[PDB]
């Protein structure tokens, strides 16, 4: 799996490919890793597809319960609720969860957990098999405050060469936008990106 | 996997005298190979006149000697302000270790003091609660080489009378204060030099009818 | 165990504490790690004893028959090589971890080596269980242009830094100085910070004390005349 | 199962004025099993005096080998073996046996027939030296020994002094120990003679 | 096999061996011998592992009786023990070790004194008044330390053996199915064959 | 631990050695392995030390409830069972226990009660129990008889242990002597083996093997 | 019973004449990857104490989540909050001490390794240690993981013993942590050349300092050595 | 413990258990009696791990005591069986299980004929002319399977049983000390003191 | 470890970190990792120290006695050689070997040797520990024919965050140019590369 989420100038992009394995067997070539959690909250999932399933399905129930109550809460709110849930449960669960949503007040929000439960503020986030090589290329590339155009080329790259790599990671590109303009979802195919 | 246990180290001696009681410990802690604290007290004034240390995994001897002061305090509460005997400590220690006997407090425990006689009282516990009163006793990492020194220097063990040959045995005479003081120095400077968890400094806490004193002596820090 | 190896301006310097230690017991008190494999070669050792010691005998006789075979002082990378390839070739159960050092027609030199068969260079050098409260001395003091005073200095600090903090290390500090165009001087016991104190009492006993059951006179001599 | 605890055992070795003391004592078991009670630990080839803890067939087997090369060296140099010579020789010997030991605990014991300097020596199952001013110990009670031994040993003491000191140094270790005991014996050496005392102790 | 048992008198030396042989569940003899003949005035008893029991004293018995015809003379009871120790202590590190142990009952001719000695599978000899190889010892020492003397007869000593067999027939769980009974000395050996 | 109890004529005889270990390491020479619950019961001591005193000690407790609800003295049988019935709810737990429960009341006379930790309890007239147990019975099975003299059952029960001291590298230290009758039990002393070994050698003219 | 994952080096401390300083890296490593570069494992309460954390970072941002719902718990029904009543270090400790040690008795700990460092009411000066195991102890230094083997070694030539600690200044103290900074830098394989330190004076009080960096590195030398022996190209 | 067996004749149930108790190294005990009578016309012998056989008998017996005195009536043997087995098949399935073997021997007063149930640990009940648990029907049905009739008399039986422990005395590798003979018929129960 | 090997205009240049480590302790952090087997044929070391130190020293004795017989060999030969000992030890042997040389015939070539004792002849070569982390970039931006100053900032560039990410990488950066002109030894220290 290779999937990251980056923070831009008018907010927020998620970034995923689309292969599931068992082994070495494709098990589905065209998985969408990008799920809604809220409106503007979506995550990243990677490691185990049934326990980040699982834990997305609580998340979302958490979060229109909160809703209902409190009004939309904050990508912060919507992080903590995923932490509790993966820090818990740190023994039984397999879970690397890339957390992103776009707030008016507080605009583009990246939080990354990891295995361990931690919770971890970034500018940009990347996780999964695949990304491990492009670590030294997404550090020399990142810039903040990029555009939209910018933004989409810095992912659709970046997974470009997870995939290239990562036997782990393939097919289609997709990625989800998030700005105060609405939720706008892309999709590159090997053809395009592969030229790259 | 997790291992819930550890060993810091560090070696203890309690002597009873005739009308007076010592228990004395190293003040090393130790990991391994490394020196956590080169004065790091063992050895506890527990109220009622009595002493108590608890060898071996520090943070089970901490745990055991903090409950056991509990212990202490409620038995004035319940039983107006008596005061709690040497033997009655021991046998109250013995169901503190055995409560935890299958997971255990990974610890040597000895207590000191004064019986309701007035004479010097040591006690000996291994980990999961046997007990039995000593006039001698040496706990934790170096207490095999000194525990064969303390037979031989207070209970004058294979110690006969010159001229008749093996015939009369060394006279059990009582050992002063200051003659156990000697004793007990020398088997922590010998106990530093062959044994590399012991070492630092020497605390030994003196029990006697007037109240409980204390004494400190340089240990080599090597 | 506690050994360095710290070069200097016209030469290199050595130094070893002097515990050896069974578990957690002490062994000996006053041991010489420090073992000659020819008049201006030194190295120390640490692991396992008996390999340190054999390993280095061993090479320094090959180097001696060497020396005599070429009519050529020995170099220290002729020691490095023998020894590196016997350890190699024995993949690492041969448990001796040494830092060679020495002054040959070449120069001076300092080397380590592990039971495994890997050679480093360095400036300075520290190895076994106090090898980290050494290093940290040496990384802490060391410089380009040592003197001869000054390294000897740095040297047995990084010992004592052993010594006090490290339990697998203890007792003395010994040293061994190998300059260019002079006699290496081994410095046996070069400090003494652990002397013990006076005991409190004689436990010199009365003569008749222990209970014997049987005398008789041992022959130690020969089959005799007559 | 640990070969070197089966059989037990114990040796100690001192050095006096003039003088130096070895003492062992006298089990062998099989582990619970107490077998032997006259299964002496000391040799001597010559003057050099060879104590040996641990395992009791090799025990058995390296005292018939240092005869074996003992025997040999005197034919062949013209004089007995010497203290220091001797302690290389039983290094040299347990070293060829790296990977494939003896489980043993050697101690030698000596005074040199032309300096008169009193010497003691120990070593490890594989042949490193252990070359000791004041004292050496060896098996199962070691410990133990070391403990008597660093509070007991003072300096040049004298001959029948030096034996109340090492005696009661065993004893009183091999007592505390349960697979040592069963009787001990001590040798006191001089440089031109030697006596040998069997000790009363506690037979369990 | 089981239980082997030696007691050494003032004029002969006395070994006791026991007649069970047992594959597992059954017992498929109850009379097997459990010595060899090494020299007219040299018997080794033996136990331990199935096969190389026989094998081992076999071999031993052909190399003395090589011995006596090379020579024309009988080993000392003290010699054939080492040399039986030195086959063991060499054994202990081969690839296959002899899982062998063994009691040596002999007469020495030349001292005119009975020899018992104990050698394990180790190569761990001892000579002793009395001896015994696995559990046996166990029972049967504390009976011995009490009545045992030096100057005991041979029939004293077969007395004293019926009470250690006793002793096993009482406290041991497996059924050895009695012993077979031989006595060393200056005539040579002969089994007693009412025991 | 070598420990005894053998019914005869004159009540039974109880004697335990003194030494507890941890591996090689002799812990202590002066180990009290007999338990005295009341005037009339004793109880022996094997295995684990602390399960052993704990749960003895333990057993001392619930008598002594006994005879306070029942307004009478506990049987053998009966003390035996609870402590049986304790170890067996414990049973997998891993506590390592050998004892002998020794009494006398009217309706059993003299009564020995073998208890275990596997849960095996077992009334019998002679038991030994812990490392040195086999050398212990040699002894006893060639010399017991049902009419001994007090003073001469005594003796054997010591000379016993003795001879397990001497062989068994985990006994030893010393020996003490309990007498059961009729009207109670009655301490004989403590007999240092160290001092014993010898006398008992010179005077009973046995342990020849041995250097003197 | 688990594995930690994320987690934290060395934290070291000392002992001065009017207080205590105690420093940490800024890494979260995910074993061998070197993952997050901008960490904070000080962790100040109110102004009079310092607790430094090392090993697993979600453990370690639990315990973060507990010190900071103290503050508010003490505040609860509280006149002198900020005052006499205030939480101290040794108070603070206890507390953690406590957890930690239930935590291993459950077979469920908290994997790391704590130094509490703080200044009491009466001026006086606490430095305490404990670990996943419960484990506590005090002395004039203390560090964990690497810092134990190689800084400790270091601050102790400062600080011997007790009798020494009024004889150092705030100066010689904060010289010698930064040195020893720099040594775990160089030999480390899991540290970072930015950290933070932290000082607790009983007179001029708390002083964080963030985004420090290991400066004056010895590295020149490196162009001398050439192969691993006999190479002189 | 170690051998039990049974044998059904034409007017009686004949049970035979081993007298010997072996704690590891030593046999404790030569006279226990490996048997519980459960009511007056039932007897039960039992053999498996230590604590649980003697626990396992009491409990069993204390159960049908109390049947007894609640119906003021003796359950039939058949029953007494089912009630056994299925404690044994509840025991099975439990966090610790009773690790016990039984043989079940009464007379049925209603039917006027002998039963033999053989149970073991698992639950598994069988009725039998004649039975065994462990080692011990590895030798003895043989015999059994040669010289039994449904026809013979107690007598025959008690032939036929000695013969059953010559052959294991023969055979068998421990020595469990003979054993103790119970007789179960009409008139109840009673033990063969002489065998 | 992070090394690599970059072939150019002029001929190729061979790049590495200098950090030994024995798990977390770092046992020497000025090591030389670029080692010489001929005069114009060089090697990168990674895996086992001892085993490659081995391996390098017995190939630098077969490269010595060839020259003497049959003059100087060629960077596929020497690499033949590498892969022989390698292939044949494969068992016992942990070595990461990168090969490369100068000839004037055949210019710059770069042969990588990884854990198998397989041979890969190719335009560039990264391995170590490190080298996972910068798959991504060094793809992206390495093209043939560079000059040496491109080539020495590529490597620079590249190693430096291998170094960054890579706990077993660290020190300073070892170069070393092989051309027609000669060798020339070239170091990077922290100061230079770390603010990159
Ligand atoms: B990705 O590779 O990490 C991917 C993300 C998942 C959310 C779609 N995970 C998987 O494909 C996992 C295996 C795995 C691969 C690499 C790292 C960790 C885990 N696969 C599954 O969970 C799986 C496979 N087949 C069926 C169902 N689930
Ligand atoms: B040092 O701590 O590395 C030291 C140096 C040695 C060369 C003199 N090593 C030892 O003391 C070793 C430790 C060790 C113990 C066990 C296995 C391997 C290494 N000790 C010995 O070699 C040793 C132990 N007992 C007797 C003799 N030698
Ligand atoms: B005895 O050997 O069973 C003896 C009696 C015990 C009740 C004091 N036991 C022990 O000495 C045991 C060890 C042991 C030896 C042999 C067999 C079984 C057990 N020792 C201890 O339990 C013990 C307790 N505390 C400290 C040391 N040893
Ligand atoms: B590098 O990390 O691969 C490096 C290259 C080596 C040639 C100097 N190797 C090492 O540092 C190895 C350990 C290792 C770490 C990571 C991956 C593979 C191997 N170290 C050693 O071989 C070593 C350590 N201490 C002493 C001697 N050798
Ligand atoms: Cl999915
Ligand atoms: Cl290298
Ligand atoms: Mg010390
Ligand atoms: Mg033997
Ligand atoms: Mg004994
Ligand atoms: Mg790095």
């Amino acid at each position: 799996t290779s999937i990251m989420a980056v923070t831009f100038k008018d907010g927020v992009i998620l970034g995923a490919d689309s292969r599931t394995t068992t082994g070495a067997y494709i098990a589905n070539r065209v998985t969408d890793k990008l799920t809604r959690v809220h409106d503007k909250i979506w995550c990243c999932r990677s490691g185990s597809a049934a326990d980040t399933q699982a834990i997305a399905d609580i998340v979302q129930y958490h979060l229109e319960l909160y809703t209902s109550q409190y009004g939309t809460p904050s990508t912060e709110t919507a992080a903590s609720v995923f932490k509790e849930l993966c820090y818990e449960n740190k023994d039984n669960l397999t879970a690397g969860i890339i957390v992103a949503g776009y707030d008016d007040k507080n605009k583009g929000e990246v939080y990354t957990i990891p295995l361990g439960g931690s919770v971890h503020k970034l500018p940009y986030a990347i996780a999964g098999s695949g990304s491990t090589f492009i670590y030294g290329y997404c550090d020399k590339n990142f810039r903040e405050n990029m555009s939209k155009e910018e933004t989409v080329d810095f992912i659709k790259h970046s997974l470009s060469q997870a995939i290239k790599w990562d036997g782990s990671s393939g097919g289609v590109i997709r990625m989800v936008v998030l700005t105060a303009a609405g939720v706008e979802r892309l999709i590159f195919y090997p053809d395009e990106y592969e030229q790259l | 996997q997790f291992n819930p246990y550890g060993d810091n180290g560090g070696t203890i001696l309690g002597i009873a005298g005739e009308d007076f009681a010592v228990l004395a410990g190293d003040t090393r802690n130790i990991t391994d190979y490394s020196i956590n604290s080169r004065y790091e007290p063992k050895v506890f004034d527990c109220g009622d006149n009595i002493v108590m240390s608890a060898n071996g995994f520090a943070a089970d001897g901490d745990a055991l000697v903090k409950r056991f002061k509990n212990s202490v305090k409620w038995y004035h509460f319940d039983h107006n302000d008596k005061k709690l005997s040497i033997n009655s400590a021991a046998r109250n220690i013995q169901h503190l270790l055995y409560g935890k006997r299958f997971f255990p407090y990974y610890v040597h425990t000895i207590i000191a003091g004064l019986d309701e006689d007035g004479k010097g009282a040591v006690y000996s516990f291994d980990p999961v609660g046997s007990y039995e009163r000593e006039q001698c006793r040496a706990g934790g990492a170096a207490a095999s080489l000194i525990m064969p020194f303390l037979d031989n220097q207070v209970n004058f063990k294979n110690q006969y009378e010159p001229g008749t040959n093996g015939k009369v045995k060394k006279p059990l005479k009582y050992l002063s204060v200051e003659e156990v003081i000697k004793l007990v120095r020398d088997s922590f400077t010998s106990a530093t030099e062959r044994h590399i968890q012991v070492g630092d400094g020497l605390e030994i806490l003196i029990v006697t009818k007037d109240g409980v004193r204390k004494e400190f002596y340089e240990l080599k820090r090597d | 165990t506690t050994i360095v190896g710290v070069k200097f301006n016209n030469g290199v310097v050595i130094a070893a504490d002097t515990r050896s230690t069974q578990g957690p017991i002490v062994a000996d008190k006053n041991c010489a790690k420090l073992h000659r494999i020819s008049p201006k070669i030194w190295c120390a050792g640490a692991g396992t004893a008996a390999d340190t010691e054999a390993v280095t005998q061993l090479i320094g006789s090959n180097i001696e028959l060497h020396s005599l075979y070429t009519s050529r002082e020995p170099r220290v990378v002729s020691a490095l090589q023998m020894l590196k390839q016997h350890l190699f070739k024995y993949q690492g159960h041969i448990g001796a971890y040494l830092i060679v050092a020495g002054v040959d027609p070449t120069g001076s030199h300092l080397f380590s080596i592990h039971a495994h068969g890997s050679t480093d260079v360095g400036y300075y050098l520290s190895l076994g269980s106090g090898s980290l409260a050494a290093m940290a001395v040496l990384e802490s003091h060391w410089k380009q242009d040592l003197t001869k005073e000054e390294a000897i200095k740095l040297a047995s600090d990084a010992i004592q830094a052993g010594i006090w903090n490290d339990l697998g290390s203890g007792s003395n500090v010994d040293v061994c100085v190998m300059e260019i165009g002079k006699d290496a001087e081994y410095l046996r016991n070069y400090l003494t910070p652990n002397v013990r104190e006076e005991k409190q009492k004689s436990y010199k006993f009365p003569r008749g004390t222990t209970a014997v059951l049987k005398e008789s006179i041992v022959n130690i001599c020969d089959i005799q005349e007559e | 199962s640990d070969p070197s605890s089966i059989n037990g055992g114990i040796v100690v070795a001192m050095t006096g004025k003039d003088c130096v003391a070895i003492a062992c004592d006298l089990r062998l078991g099989s582990q619970s099993l107490g077998v032997s009670n006259k299964f002496e630990k000391i040799f001597h080839y010559g003057h050099v005096f060879l104590g040996i803890t641990g395992l009791a067939t090799d025990v058995t087997t390296l005292n018939e080998m240092f005869r074996y090369k003992t025997n040999l060296y005197k034919l062949k140099e013209e004089r007995a073996i010497e203290p220091e010579t001797f302690t290389q020789l039983v290094s040299s010997s347990l070293y060829e046996r790296r990977f494939g030991p003896y489980f043993v605990g050697p101690v030698v014991a000596g005074i040199n027939s032309k300096s008169g300097k009193p010497f003691i020596a120990g070593f490890d199952l594989i042949g490193c030296i252990d070359e000791a001013k004041d004292f050496i110990v060896s098996g199962t009670a070691s410990d133990q020994l070391f403990g008597m031994c660093e509070s007991l040993y003072e300096p040049n003491l004298e001959p029948e002094d030096l034996f109340e000191t090492i005696s009661q140094a065993l004893l009183n270790a091999a007592d505390r120990d349960a697979l040592s005991g069963w009787g001990a014996v001590v040798y006191i050496i001089k440089k031109d003679e030697v006596v040998k005392r069997y000790l009363k102790m506690r037979q369990d | 096999m089981d239980i082997i048992l030696g007691i050494r008198v003032q004029d002969s030396v006395i070994l006791a061996s026991s007649k069970a042989v047992t594959r597992g569940i059954s017992v498929l003899k109850d009379s097997d011998d459990k010595t060899r003949q090494l020299s007219p005035h040299t018997l080794m008893s033996f136990a331990g592992e199935a096969g190389d029991t026989v094998q081992f004293a076999e071999y031993i018995q052909a190399n003395i009786q090589l011995y006596s015809i090379r020579e024309d003379y009988e080993l000392s009871p003290q010699a054939v023990s080492s040399f039986v120790r030195q086959e063991l202590a060499k054994s202990i590190r081969s690839r296959r070790p002899y899982q062998v142990n063994v009691l040596i009952g002999g007469y020495d001719k030349k001292k005119n004194k009975p020899e018992l000695y104990q050698i394990d599978y180790l190569g761990t000899k001892v000579e002793l008044p009395y001896g015994a190889h696995g559990y046996s010892g166990f029972y049967t020492f504390s009976l011995l330390d009490h009545h045992y003397r030096p100057d005991m007869t041979t029939e004293e000593g077969l007395d004293l053996l019926k009470l250690c067999v006793q002793e096993l027939e009482k406290r041991m769980p497996m059924d050895f199915k009695g012993v077979i009974v031989k006595i060393v000395d200056k005539d040579g050996i002969r089994q007693v064959d009412d025991f | 631990s070598t420990t005894l109890a053998f019914r005869f004529q004159g009540g039974i005889i109880v004697a335990v050695d003194s030494r507890a270990t941890a591996g090689n390491w002799v812990a202590s020479q002066t180990v009290k392995k007999v338990i005295e619950i009341n005037p009339f019961l004793l109880g022996t001591m094997a295995g684990g030390a602390a399960d052993c005193q704990f749960w003895e000690t333990w057993l001392g407790s619930q008598c002594r409830l006994h005879e306070l609800r029942e307004k009478e003295r506990i049987s053998v049988a009966a003390a035996s069972k609870i402590l049986s019935n304790l170890v067996y709810q414990y049973k997998g737990a891993g506590l390592s226990m050998g004892t002998m429960i020794c009494g006398y009341t009217r309706k059993e006379g003299p009564t020995i009660y073998y208890v275990d930790s596997d849960g095996t309890r077992l009334k019998g007239d002679i038991f030994c129990v812990g490392s040195g147990q086999t050398f212990a019975y040699g002894v006893l099975d060639s010399n017991y008889k049902w009419d001994l003299s007090v003073e001469d059952a005594l003796y054997l029960g010591k000379r016993s242990i003795l001879a397990a001291a001497h062989r068994d590298a985990y006994s030893g230290g010393s020996v003490n002597l309990y007498h059961v009758t009729e009207d109670g039990w009655i301490y004989h002393g403590n007999h240092d083996v160290g001092e014993l070994f010898w006398k008992v050698k010179e005077e009973e003219g046995s342990f020849n093997n041995v250097i003197g | 019973t688990q594995q930690p994952i994320v987690t934290g080096t060395s934290v070291i401390s000392m002992k001065y004449d009017n207080g205590v300083i105690i420093a940490a890296d800024n890494l979260g490593s995910y074993g061998s990857l070197l993952r997050f570069n901008g960490v904070e494992r000080l962790i100040p309460v109110g102004d009079n104490t310092v607790v430094g954390i090392s090993g697993d970072i979600s453990d370690m941002q639990h315990i973060e989540r507990l010190l900071k719902d103290l503050v508010t718990e003490n505040a609860y029904d509280n006149p002198l909050a900020d005052a006499e009543e205030a939480l101290e270090p040794s108070y603070i400790f206890e507390y953690l001490a406590t957890v930690m040690y239930q935590r291993r008795s459950k077979m469920n700990p908290l994997w790391n390794a704590i130094i509490v460092a703080g200044v009491q009411s009466n001026g006086d000066q606490f430095l305490r240690y404990v670990n996943l195991l419960g484990v506590t102890y005090s002395s004039p230094t203390l560090a964990t993981g690497f810092g134990a083997h190689m800084a400790n070694p270091l601050l102790r030539k400062v600080v011997d013993r007790e009798s020494d600690i009024p004889k150092t200044t705030v100066q010689v103290a904060e010289e010698a942590i930064v040195n020893a900074m720099r040594v775990l830098y160089y030999r480390d394989a899991r540290s970072s050349r930015n950290f933070s330190l932290a000082i607790i004076d009983k007179n001029t009080g708390l002083t964080f300092k963030k985004n420090l960096q290991v400066e004056n590195m010895k590295w020149d030398f490196a162009k001398d050595i050439k192969g691993y022996g006999t190479q002189k190209i």
